[PDB]
């Protein structure tokens, strides 16, 4: 049982499954068996997991930290576990991982200089690990022995330096001394120049001077120079503003072509203007054919969080070129979102392939994956929906309709769920529509047919209301559907908004009875969700059924579960006998909260 | 027959209780008592006997479920769109009886609710008169035909 789900998550996309599996395990385990059990088992996954390391192991392990934190003890399978599979990526796996799991100074920094000064002798991800548990003069003696070390990967030296610059910010005085120290190689004035520009005076003169130097090895440089240019930035304006312009017509036309590109567009964040804006639209177009001619946007992206700007001529202009061009799709729906409103309005209006306002034809069988450069049509599903996510931000209603039938099922979740919250957002008024109703409870017994049709039961207990009401035969159908499928304690709630006018409240009394015979241990959980149902119910009544199904709960007290507390609780909730039972339950509860303190809670 | 409503339904919880504990006596006396009981009230009585149907003193053992429910049942729509499902998931042993039984079953206990069909219209893919009463039902009713499947039912 436990297990299953244990060798499940360990085995682990591999990801997510570890993950929630792990997540589930640790929390329904619910804290001689519990220790025993937990200890043991996990533990001898500690040990499997760090011989096993791909990742999955890893994974699951560093998942187990978490849960198991969610201090002895810590550290111990912490460092035990992590040591155990550390000496691909499974370094800053770990690293991150123990990081989190001490904070989020001693053995820490023992075992930091040691195999960080271990792997160093020819370390890195090992210096970056210590780097981000220490964060949030030791550090600055460290890494400049480290730095010395390893720089002269130096990518993750660069991790825990930034990371300890960070840290720091009198430590300024050492900082600036190792600064103008290696200012008296490659990667080091890189990141040195990146942490420094990032977080003075000559300082930022000298920067300048090198780095608009070496600007005039490629690629290196490039990034080098690029982010200590933004992060540094009038004169620091206007010689950075000379040197970009330069560079910038230097490289395009001539990779060093985003480069440049990209240091002016921090440029121009960190900012006649429309002649740079123009340059910048044919850059644009450039940069479009670039990621064209690949299939990168991101220019685009980072000048439109510059500033607004340009007005609707270049600024439409470049909207429909760019929007001529996965998320870049995204990006520029966040772009246009902050630009204005036409453009806005505009590319909302275009929804591509294939809608638009006119007209009632032309609407189901879409159907037609019209290739351009084509597909294989799913990606495009995906990101059909998204897409319909962003636009959304009858016609509306059919298409959406047909849309969410056909990529829903199948495979993939997608369309049900998208339109399902978009026509939710869109109509409702619609003052009279047969057709939205009808099709809406369709696609929802539709949903009945997993977590799905869960969250799409939220979405839709949220719109309701009076359509939900005329429903009420299919309401109804959506209330077998409720007590069907477990848990289905995420039916319960739904139900509960039903009320009022409905015939409900009768075979509510029913599940009730049900559940007040039925009385095993899994029994005793559907049994809680259902006292849940009846509390959300907060209709009314069955006054005395409602008592003496209390009287059931009352017995139900008796060991169990927190499932009798809540039963207690919602009992009361709605809304007299009452005091023998109360006293009784109460104050024993109350002596009894060790150890369940939900008890306690409830009896409150 | 009945008395009481309750004296039964407490005592089928002892039996059901029974049930729940492979002894194909067991599935036997099960399916067979289940057939006895028939009308009416037993309801998470019949939501284990759902439950411990999905469980698929074999194959045939759950087939004969899915029978001796359709019977009694002849609402919950609940379970039955479970198992409906559970079913038509094992449908891509007991497949060709299976096929019957759940067939039978749904005819049955159906419909008047197009729904479950239209999607075990597809979840089908992959066995007759289920179809031809199916269709028959959609362009209009027609009653029985279910004599065909099953029989006793012994008085």
């Amino acid at each position: 049982n436990v297990k299953a789900f244990d060798l499940i998550f360990t085995k682990l996309n591999q990801l997510e499954r570890v993950a929630a599996s792990y997540e589930l395990k640790s929390c329904l385990i619910s804290l001689v068996s519990t220790e025993y059990f937990q200890r043991f088992s996990n533990d001898i996954n500690n040990k499997v997991f760090e011989l096993i390391h791909d990742s999955n192991e890893k994974l699951g392990g560093v998942l187990a930290v978490d849960t198991l934190i969610d201090e002895l003890p810590n550290q111990t399978s912490r460092l035990a576990n992590y040591l155990r599979v550390l000496i691909d990526i499974e370094v800053m796996r770990a690293a991150a991982t123990t990081l989190g799991k001490l904070a989020v100074l001693t053995s820490e920094f023992v075992e930091f200089e040691v195999k960080t000064c271990i792997e160093w002798l020819t370390q890195e991800y090992r210096k970056h690990a210590s780097l981000l548990i220490i964060s949030s003069y030791p550090f600055v003696n460290s890494i400049l022995d480290n730095i010395w070390r390893a720089l002269r990967k130096l990518v993750i030296r660069t991790d825990a330096a930034v990371t300890l610059g960070k840290c720091l910010t009198s430590s300024l005085t050492k900082k600036w001394v190792q600064r103008l120290f290696n200012g008296c190689i490659h990667g080091t004035l890189l990141v040195y120049r990146q942490l420094v520009s990032l977080e003075l005076k000559d300082k930022y003169e000298e920067i300048y001077e090198t780095t608009m130097k070496h600007r005039d090895n490629i690629i290196i440089r490039k990034e080098i120079y690029a982010i200590i240019p933004v992060l540094a930035a009038d004169p620091k304006l206007f010689t950075q503003k000379y040197l970009d312009a330069t560079m910038i017509h230097y490289l395009t036309l001539l990779l060093s072509d985003k480069g440049p590109i990209l240091v002016s567009i921090g440029d121009i964040a960190y900012h006649i203007g429309p002649y740079l804006d123009a340059i910048v639209e044919n850059l644009r177009d450039g940069l479009e054919t670039k990621f064209k001619t690949r299939k990168e946007k991101d220019i685009f992206y980072c000048v439109s969080k510059l500033a607004c700007a340009v007005r609707p001529l270049l600024a439409k202009y470049l909207n429909r070129g760019l929007l001529d061009a996965s998320d870049h799709m995204q990006e520029t729906l966040l772009v246009i979102c902050e630009k204005i409103s036409m453009e806005v309005t505009v590319n909302e209006k275009l929804l591509n392939i294939i809608c638009l306002v006119l007209s009632g034809e032309k609407f189901r069988p879409p159907g037609s994956p019209t290739p351009m450069k084509s597909l294989s049509s799913e990606t495009a599903r995906a990101y059909r929906d998204q897409s319909l996510l962003r636009k959304t931000g009858t016609l509306d209603a059919m298409i959406l309709r047909k849309a969410l039938r056909m990529l829903s099922d199948i495979k993939p979740k997608y369309s049900l769920t998208e339109f399902i919250r978009r026509v939710i957002i869109s109509y409702m008024e619609h003052d009279n529509m047969q057709v939205r109703k009808l099709a809406a409870l369709t696609s929802c017994d539709l949903f009945v047919k997993s977590l799905y049709a869960l969250n799409v039961v939220s979405e839709v207990l949220s719109k309701l209301l009076t359509v939900a009401i005329t429903d009420p035969v299919a309401e109804i159908r959506l209330e077998i559907l409720k007590h069907l499928d477990r848990l289905s304690q995420p039916d319960n709630t739904k139900l509960l908004f039903m009320a009022l006018n409905d015939e409900v409240f009768a075979i509510q009394m029913e599940a009730m009875k049900i559940c007040g015979r039925l009385a095993v241990i899994p029994s005793l959980r559907k049994t809680l969700i259902q006292l849940l149902t009846e509390l959300k119910h907060s209709k009314m009544t069955r006054k005395k059924e409602e008592c003496a199904s209390l009287l059931c709960t009352l017995i139900s007290s008796s060991s169990d579960v927190t499932k009798p507390y809540l039963e207690p609780v919602i009992e009361i909730l709605l809304p007299s006998a009452v005091a023998s039972t109360a006293l009784k339950a109460l104050g024993e509860i109350s002596v009894v909260g060790g150890e369940d303190m939900l008890p306690f809670l409830d009896e409150l | 027959l009945e008395g009481e409503f309750n004296p039964h339904l407490p005592t089928i919880l002892s039996l059901f209780l029974d049930v729940l504990e492979n002894k194909k006596v067991v599935s036997v006396r099960i399916l067979k008592s289940l057939v006895v009981f028939g009308p009416h009230l037993e309801e998470y009585v019949h939501l284990v006997l759902p439950t411990i149907i999905k469980l698929s003193s074999g194959n045939l053992k759950k087939a004969a479920i899915i029978t001796i429910g359709r019977l009694s049942k002849n609402n919950a729509l609940e379970m039955s769109s479970r198992i409906v499902q559970a079913l038509v998931r094992v449908l891509n042993e007991t497949e060709y009886v299976k096929a019957t039984m759940n067939t039978l079953s749904l005819l049955l206990l159906q419909l008047n609710i197009d729904f479950t069909v239209f999607i075990p219209v597809i979840n089908k893919t992959l066995t007759i008169y289920d179809r031809l009463v199916a269709k028959l039902l959609n362009n209009e009713p027609l009653p029985t035909k279910i004599i065909i499947d099953k029989d006793f039912d012994l008085p």
